[PDB]
C-alpha cells in the first residue's frame, strides 16, 4: 500500500526534497525511488538536527530493513514500525492541500495573475532599490571628496594668512593702498570660492540624508512584500497540485 | 574607495576641449588658469607660473622645480602628482584645481605606492586606516612569500629574472598522442630559424629537420652545425664549438614574446605541438642570450614602511556553548503588516549545520532588544576548528518567516583564540532571491558600510584567553579515542564503487557509518578521501580528532582530485592544508594556469586573510609572470565588488609590491582599459539615442586626440601578455552589430617578424554583458579538448581567449578567417529564398579548400563539429543558431557567445523545464558526407558518430574533474552557479546514475532522435513563421 500512502514521493529530484524541508525542522520525513536500475528499493529523506538525511531501503529475500535483521515484511509496515517506537514525527503529505474542478481551475489563473502583478512590482522595487543603494555609495565617497578638497582650500587660507601677513605691514606703512587692495581682492576671492565649496557639500549632504530615506522606505516595502509573495507561490503551487489529481 | 565611474571628472565623462583650472599658489594666492584637456602637468605648471608673475606675492615663488602639484582624486585621496608628463585628463580630478606645494618625504617610496595603488582599484593609504590587526598582520606576514619568491628570481639570475618573465609555455606532459607523432616525417619536424644581419633588419633563415623531441639547445646546436659546415672545422674542432656556443643562444616565437628558454623537448613547448597538429612550419627566431638579459631590468624589491596573560586550551572548558544577543540599532520595516522581529542563530561547519538552530524570543519591530542567552546543542569541545556562527535578523507573518539583515562570525579568530566578550556586527542585506532563513555561504565578516543594521553580541569568558587545542594535543587525543573494522568480500567492492562515485552522488547514513568504520582500510584507496570526509561527524571531538591524525599521515593524491577538498563542503584547515600540499608538489604551471580561475575563487572561501592556499597562488603568481598576469586580472575584475574589495585589494598589493617591472606594464593596461570603459560609457549612457553614423563620427573624434593615441598604443595584451599591441588601425576600429554594441579594435603586431604570426591583431572590448558565463564555458571547452587529445581523441575545438576585466567589461579573442553560418549562407548567393539551401556551407568550404586540401578541410570539419556536439550535449548548450556557430576557411567549426544559454533553464509556470534536446543541422551533415544526399547512412557518418561516442564517454569518465570545476565556481557571484542544484544537470547528460554501456545507450538514443529532430521545417529564416 505504498501509493496510498501520503509521504511517498514517487521520483522527485534531491533539489524537490530540501526545497520542501526548511521551516520544517525537528523529525519530519517522507520516501521516494533510489533508482531506476534498482527500482524496488528505496530511500527515506528524515530531518535530525537540521542537515536532511538519507537512509536506504534495502530489498533482498523479499523482506525490507536497514540493516542485517530484515524484520519488516513490507516497506508501508517498516515506516509504520518505526512511528510507534517513536511514541520520526510530521509526513510531508502529497494529498493533504486543504482550501469542484471548474471552481479550482478560475481560482488558479486568478492566483497566477496576482502572483505575477506582485512579483512585477518586486522587480520595479529591486531595481530601484540598487539604483539607490549605487548612488548613495558615490555621495559617501563625493562628501569625503569635497572634505579634503575643503582641507586643502582651508591650508591655502592659513598659507596665504602667513606670507601676506608681512607684505600687507609693508604697504600700509607705505601707504601703497593698491597693493593692499590687490591683495585683498584675491583673497575674498578665495574666501567665496571655499563658501562656493561648502555650499556644494551641504546641498549633497542633504541629497545623501534624503536618498537614505528613500532607501530605507523601499526596503520596508520589498521586506512587506517579500511575505506576500513567498505565500502566493505556496498557494498557486498547491492550486496546481490538486488539479493534477 | 575605487571610483564608482572612469570619466575625468565627477558625474563628467569627458572634460571640455578647454577647461578652467583654479590653482592655488604656494605663495598663497589663487590664478583661475585655462588649459587644454589634454594638456601635461609640465605644461600646465610652466603656464601657471608665468600668469604668476602677473599676480601679487610674484617674489615668494621659487622655480618651477621646486614645487609639484596636489589635488583631490575621485578616489576622495590627495594625490600628489610626481608624474608630470601626464595629461590633465589622466588625472582622475574630482573637481578641476591643483594646489602647488613644496614636495615632502620619500619621492621614491611615494611613487611605487601611487603606481600600485593605481592598479589595484583602490589607493594605498586606505589600508594603512584599516585598524583589524588580521588586515595588518596579513600586510606584514605576507611579505615573507614576497621576500622568498623574489629571492627565487635572483638565485640563478639572470636566466632565473629570464624564466620568471618568459615563462615556458608548455604541455604538461612530453610524450606524443599518436596522432600527433603521425604527423611527424619518421619522428622529424622541419623548423626555420631567423636571425637579424643588418640594423635595418636584414633576415637570415635555416631550414633544419630535426627530432621532434630536441631541447631547444639542440636545435640552437643544428643551426650551429649548419652555418659553421664550410669552415673546416675538424670533427673534434666543430663538436667543442658546438658545445661552447649551444648556451650562448635562445629561440623566440617569430611574431610574438614566447621564448623556449627551459630543456623541455621542442615539441612540448605549446606553439610547436600546435604547428604539429595544424601543419604549419615553426617560424623561430635564434638570438644572443644577452640580448634577452640586457632587456630585463633588475627591479629590487624595497621593503615598505607598513613593514616595521594566561591560556586555557579549548578542550578543558567542559561547558555547553552559549552566545547572548543583546540588541540591534535599527531594522527597514514598517510597523503594520509586519507584527514582529527575532533573530535567528546556527552554529554551521561550511554549509552543514552542527547543531539544532537555535531563535531568540519574538520582540516589536520597533524596539528590537533581547538580551537574551541562547543555549547550543553542542559541547565548546566538540566545536571544530571551521566553527562559524551565522545569524540574521528575521520577520513573522500557517505562518511566514522572512530574513531582513543576514550576518556570520568565525567562533575562531586568526590566532586561534575563541571569541570572547562583547562586540558588533553590521549586518549585510539579504541577497535577490534568497529565501532561506541564514545565509551560510555568505560572506563572514562585519560589513565595511557601518550605515547598516547593527547587532550587539556578547560571548562567554573563562578567566583566561581560550585558544585551540595545538596538533600535540589533538594527536594524543586521537590514540586515547581508539582505545574505547572486521571486513568482508563485500566491503572492498563497496568501497572501490563509492570511490568512482561523482561528487554529487547521494551518500546514505549507512555508507557514511561504513566509510568511517572502515576509514583505516581507505588509506589503501587514497581518491576516497572526500567521500570519508562528509561521513565524519564534525560536531564531535573524538572523530575530528581521529580524522586530523589520518589527514597528516594520507597519501597525496592528483591534483585535479585535491582541488574537490577546495570547495565549499570542505572547510576544514587540516583539510584544505593538505590539499594545497598536493598542489605544491604535483600541480605543474600549465594546470595551475588552466584551473587559476577555480583557485582564486576558492580563495574566498579561506576564513583568514593569511592562508596556504593565498601563500601558495602569490609564491606561483611572484615567480611566473603568465600565471600572474591572470593572477592579477581575475582579482582586480572583482575590485568593484565590496564584499571582497579589502580581501583581494591586499592580495593585490601585496602581488604588486614584489611582481618587479610588470607593474609598469599592468598600470599601462590598465590606463588603456579605463579609457575604453569611459568611451563605451559614453556610448552606452548620453549618445544612446544616436545613429550608428553619428556614434562613429564621435568614435573616430575621441580615438585620434592625443590622450586616447598615448594611452591605447605600445602595451601588452591583457587576453595573453605575449601579444604586444603597437600602434591602433584606427580605420579598421568599429562599432559591432551585437548585443550591448561591442566595440572591435585592431592593432599592429610591432614584432619585427610580424609577418610569420599575424600582422594586425584584434580584440572585441564588450560594455554591459557578464562574462563569467563565457569565461567558464571557454575554459571548459579548453578542458574538454585537453582530455580528447591527450587520450588520442583528435577532436578539435576553439577556445577563443575571453576575460573578464570589471564589473560586467571584458575582451574577446578575434578569430582570423572565420564567419557565422548565416555569413557564410548570404555571402555565397541568396536571391531572397527564405528557406536557406542546405548546401550552402559544403560548397563555401569546397570554394575555399580546392584540390587535395578539400579532404583535409572535410576531416578538419568532422573533427571539430564531432566535440562541439559533444561539448554542447554535455553542458546543454541550446541556444545554438545559425549566428552563434563559425567556420573558418580551413573548415574548423567553433561556437561563440556562451552567456545566454542557461536564461531559460528556470521553468516557472509549466514550461516542462525547458529540456536542451540534442541536435545537429543537414547542413553540417552534408559538409561531413562530402555532398553525399543520402548522407545519414554514409561510413563518413559512421565514423563520425564513433567520433561522438569516444568523446562523450571520454568526458563521462573524467565527470568528477568537471563536477568539481563547477562546485568551486560555486561561491563566485554568478547567479547562475549558487547551488549544486545548477550543476545536477550535467548528472542527466553524462548518465552518472547508470553503467558505462547503458550510458552509451543512452547517448546513442539521443544522437539518433536528433536526426529525426533535424527536421527540414518549412519556415522563413528571418523570424522562422510556417504556413
Ligand atoms: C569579421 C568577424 N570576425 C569575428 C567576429 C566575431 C567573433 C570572432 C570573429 O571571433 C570569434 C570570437 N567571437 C565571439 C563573439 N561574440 C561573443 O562571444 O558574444 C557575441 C559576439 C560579440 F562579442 F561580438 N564574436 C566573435 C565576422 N566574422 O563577422
Ligand atoms: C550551470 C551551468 C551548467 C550546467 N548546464 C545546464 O544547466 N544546461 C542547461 C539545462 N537545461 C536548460 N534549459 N538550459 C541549460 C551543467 F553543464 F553544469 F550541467 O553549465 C554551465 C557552463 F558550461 C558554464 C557556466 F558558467 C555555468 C553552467
Amino acid at each position: 500500500s505504498l501509493q496510498d500512502a501520503e509521504w511517498y514521493w514517487g521520483d522527485i529530484s534531491r533539489e524537490e526534497v530540501n526545497e520542501k524541508l526548511r521551516d520544517t525542522a525537528d523529525g519530519t520525513f517522507l520516501v521516494r525511488d533510489a533508482s531506476t536500475k534498482m527500482h524496488g528499493d528505496y530511500t527515506l529523506t528524515l530531518r535530525k538536527g537540521g542537515n536532511n538525511k538519507l537512509i536506504k531501503i534495502f530489498h533482498r529475500d523479499g523482506k525490507y530493513g536497514f540493516s542485517d535483521p530484515l524484520t519488516f515484511s513490507s516497506v508501508v509496515e517498516l515506516i509504520n514500525h518505526y512511528r510507534n517506537e517513536s511514541l520520526l514525527l510530521y509526513p510531508v503529505s502529497k494529498y493533504q492541500q486543504d482550501q469542484n474542478i471548474e471552481a479550482v481551475g478560475k481560482k488558479l489563473h486568478e492566483y497566477n495573475t496576482q502572483f505575477q502583478e506582485k512579483s512585477r512590482e518586486y522587480d520595479r522595487l529591486y531595481e530601484e532599490y540598487t539604483r539607490t543603494s549605487q548612488e548613495i555609495q558615490m555621495k559617501r565617497t563625493a562628501i569625503e571628496a569635497f572634505n579634503e578638497t575643503i582641507k586643502i582650500f582651508e591650508e591655502q587660507c592659513q598659507t596665504q594668512e602667513r606670507y601676506s601677513k608681512e607684505y600687507i605691514e609693508k604697504f600700509k606703512r607705505e601707504g601703497n593702498e593698491k597693493e593692499i587692495q590687490r591683495i585683498m581682492h584675491n583673497y575674498d576671492k578665495l574666501k567665496s570660492r571655499i563658501s562656493e565649496i561648502i555650499d556644494s557639500r551641504r546641498r549633497l549632504e542633504e541629497d545623501l540624508k534624503k536618498q537614505a530615506a528613500e532607501y530605507r522606505e523601499i526596503d520596508k516595502r520589498m521586506n512587506s512584500i517579500k511575505p506576500d509573495l513567498i505565500q502566493l507561490r505556496k498557494t498557486r503551487d498547491q492550486y496546481l497540485m490538486w488539479l493534477t489529481q | 574607495p575605487p571610483r564608482p565611474s572612469s570619466g575625468e571628472l565627477w558625474g563628467i565623462h569627458l572634460m571640455p576641449p578647454r577647461i578652467l583650472v583654479e590653482c592655488l599658489l604656494p605663495n598663497g594666492m589663487i590664478v583661475t588658469l585655462e588649459c587644454l584637456r589634454e594638456a601635461t602637468l609640465i605644461t600646465i605648471k610652466h603656464e601657471l607660473f608665468k600668469e604668476a608673475r602677473k599676480y601679487p606675492l610674484h617674489q615668494l615663488l621659487q622655480d618651477e622645480s621646486s614645487y609639484i602639484f596636489v589635488s583631490v582624486t575621485q578616489e576622495a585621496e590627495r594625490e600628489e602628482f610626481f608624474d608630470e608628463t601626464r595629461r590633465l585628463c589622466d588625472l582622475r580630478l574630482f573637481q578641476p584645481f591643483l594646489k602647488v606645494i613644496e614636495p615632502v618625504g620619500n619621492r621614491e617610496e611615494k611613487i611605487l605606492n601611487r603606481e600600485i595603488g593605481f592598479a589595484i582599484g583602490m589607493p594605498v593609504c586606505e589600508f594603512d586606516m584599516v585598524k583589524d590587526p588580521e588586515v595588518q598582520d596579513f600586510r606584514r606576514n605576507i611579505l615573507n612569500v614576497c621576500k622568498e619568491a623574489v629571492d627565487l628570481r635572483d638565485l640563478n639570475s639572470p636566466h632565473s629574472r629570464a624564466m620568471y618573465v618568459y615563462p615556458p609555455n608548455v604541455e604538461s606532459s612530453p610524450e606524443l598522442p599518436k596522432h600527433i607523432y603521425n604527423k611527424l616525417d619518421k619522428g622529424q619536424i622541419i623548423v626555420v630559424i631567423w636571425v637579424i644581419v643588418s640594423p635595418n633588419n636584414d633576415k637570415q633563415k635555416y631550414t633544419l629537420k630535426i627530432n621532434h623531441d630536441c631541447v631547444p639547445e639542440q636545435v640552437i646546436a643544428e643551426a650551429i652545425r649548419k652555418k659553421t659546415r664550410s669552415m673546416l672545422l675538424s670533427s673534434e674542432q666543430l663538436k667543442l664549438c658546438v658545445l661552447e656556443y649551444q648556451g650562448k643562444y635562445i629561440l623566440k616565437v617569430c611574431g610574438c614574446d614566447e621564448y623556449f628558454l627551459e630543456k623541455y623537448p621542442l615539441s612540448q613547448y605549446k606553439y610547436i605541438r600546435s604547428c604539429i597538429m595544424l601543419g604549419r612550419m615553426p617560424n623561430l627566431m635564434l638570438m644572443a642570450k644577452e640580448s634577452l638579459y640586457s632587456q630585463l631590468p633588475m627591479d629590487c624589491f624595497t621593503m615598505p614602511s607598513y613593514s616595521r596573560t594566561s591560556t586555557k586550551s579549548l578542550w578543558v572548558i567542559n561547558s555547553a556553548l552559549r552566545i547572548k544577543i543583546l540588541c540591534a540599532t535599527y531594522v527597514n520595516v514598517n510597523i503594520r503588516d509586519i507584527d514582529k522581529i527575532y533573530v535567528r542563530t546556527g552554529i554551521y561547519h561550511g554549509g552543514e549545520p552542527l547543531c539544532d538552530n537555535v531563535n531568540t524570543q519574538r520582540v516589536p519591530c520597533s524596539n528590537p532588544r533581547w538580551n537574551e542567552w541562547l543555549n547550543y546543542d553542542i559541547y565548546i569541545p566538540d566545536l571544530p576548528r571551521a566553527a562559524r556562527l551565522c545569524l540574521s535578523i528575521c520577520s513573522v507573518k500557517k505562518e511566514e518567516h522572512c530574513p531582513l539583515a543576514w550576518g556570520n562570525i568565525n567562533l575562531f579568530d586568526y590566532t586561534d583564540t575563541l571569541v570572547s566578550g562583547k562586540m558588533a556586527l553590521n549586518l549585510w542585506p539579504v541577497p535577490h532571491g534568497l529565501e532561506d532563513l541564514l545565509n551560510p555561504i555568505g560572506v563572514t565578516g562585519s560589513n565595511p558600510n557601518k550605515e547598516t543594521p547593527c547587532l550587539e553580541l556578547e560571548f562567554d569568558w573563562f578567566s583566561s584567553v581560550v585558544k585551540f587545542p595545538d596538533m600535540s594535543v589533538i594527536e594524543e587525543h586521537a590514540n586515547w579515542s581508539v582505545s574505547r573494522n572486521e571486513l568482508r568480500e563485500n566491503d572492498k567492492e563497496q568501497l572501490k564503487a563509492i570511490s568512482t562515485r561523482d561528487p554529487l552522488s547521494e551518500i546514505t547514513e549507512q555508507e557514511k557509518d561504513f566509510l568511517w568504520s572502515h576509514r583505516h582500510y581507505c588509506v589503501t584507496i587514497p581518491e576516497i578521501l572526500p567521500k570519508l570526509l562528509l561521513s565524519v561527524k564534525w560536531n564531535s571531538r573524538d572523530e575530528v580528532a581521529q580524522m586530523y591524525c589520518l589527514v597528516k599521515d594520507w597519501p597525496p593524491i592528483k591534483p585535479e582530485q585535491a582541488m574537490e577538498l577546495l570547495d565549499c563542503n570542505y572547510p576544514d584547515p587540516m583539510v584544505r592544508g593538505f590539499a594545497v600540499r598536493c598542489l605544491e608538489k604535483y600541480l605543474t604551471d600549465d594546470k595551475l594556469s588552466q584551473y587559476l580561475i577555480q583557485l582564486v575563487q576558492v580563495l574566498k572561501y579561506e576564513q583568514y586573510l593569511d592562508n596556504l592556499l593565498v601563500r601558495f597562488l602569490l609564491k606561483k603568481a611572484l615567480t611566473n609572470q603568465r600565471i600572474g598576469h591572470f593572477f592579477f586580472w581575475h582579482l582586480k575584475s572583482e575590485m568593484h565588488n565590496k564584499t571582497v574589495s579589502q580581501r583581494f585589494g591586499l592580495l593585490l598589493e601585496s602581488y604588486c609590491r614584489a611582481c618587479g617591472m610588470y607593474l609598469k606594464h599592468l598600470n599601462r593596461q590598465v590606463e588603456a582599459m579605463e579609457k575604453l570603459i569611459n568611451l563605451t560609457d559614453i556610448l552606452k549612457q548620453e549618445k544612446k539615442d544616436e545613429t550608428q553614423k553619428v556614434q562613429m563620427k564621435f568614435l573616430v573624434e575621441q580615438m585620434r586626440r592625443p590622450d586616447f593615441m598615448d594611452a591605447l598604443q605600445g602595451f601588452l595584451s591583457p587576453l595573453n601578455p605575449a601579444h604586444q599591441l603597437g600602434n591602433l588601425r584606427l580605420e579598421e576600429c568599429r562599432i559591432m552589430s551585437s548585443a550591448k554594441r561591442p566595440l572591435w579594435l585592431n592593432w599592429e603586431n610591432p614584432d619585427i617578424m610580424s609577418e610569420l604570426l599575424f600582422q594586425n591583431n584584434e580584440i572585441i572590448f564588450k560594455n554591459g554583458d557578464d562574462l563569467r558565463q563565457d569565461m567558464l564555458t571557454l575554459q571548459i571547452i579548453r578542458i574538454m579538448e585537453n582530455i580528447w587529445q591527450n587520450q588520442g581523441l583528435d577532436l578539435r575545438m576553439l577556445p577563443y581567449g575571453c576575460l573578464s576585466i570589471g564589473d560586467c567589461v571584458g575582451l574577446i579573442e578575434v578569430v582570423r578567417n572565420s564567419h557565422t553560418i548565416m555569413q557564410i549562407q548570404c555571402k555565397g548567393g541568396l536571391k531572397g529564398a527564405l528557406q536557406f539551401n542546405s548546401h550552402t556551407l559544403h560548397q563555401w568550404l569546397k570554394d575555399k579548400n580546392k584540390g587535395e586540401i578539400y579532404d583535409a578541410a572535410i576531416d578538419l570539419f568532422t573533427r571539430s563539429c564531432a566535440g562541439y556536439c559533444v561539448a554542447t550535449f554535455i553542458l546543454g548548450i541550446g541556444d545554438r543558431h545559425n549566428s552563434n556557430i563559425m567556420v573558418k576557411d580551413d573548415g574548423q567549426l567553433f561556437h561563440i557567445d556562451f552567456g545566454h544559454f542557461l536564461d531559460h533553464k528556470k521553468k516557472k509556470f509549466g514550461y516542462k523545464r525547458e529540456r536542451v534536446p540534442f541536435v545537429l543541422t543537414q547542413d553540417f551533415l552534408i559538409v561531413i558526407s562530402k555532398g553525399a544526399q543520402e548522407c545519414t547512412k554514409t561510413r563518413e557518418f559512421e565514423r563520425f558518430q564513433e567520433m561522438c561516442y569516444k568523446a562523450y564517454l571520454a568526458i563521462r569518465q573524467h565527470a568528477n574533474l568537471f563536477i568539481n570545476l563547477f562546485s568551486m565556481m560555486l561561491g563566485s557571484g554568478m547567479p547562475e552557479l549558487q547551488s549544486f542544484d545548477d550543476i545536477a544537470y550535467i548528472r542527466k547528460t553524462l548518465a552518472l546514475d547508470k553503467t558505462e554501456q547503458e550510458a552509451l545507450e543512452y547517448f546513442m538514443k539521443q544522437m539518433n532522435d536528433a536526426r529525426h529532430g533535424g527536421w527540414t521545417t518549412k519556415m522563413d529564416w528571418i523570424f522562422h513563421t510556417i504556413k
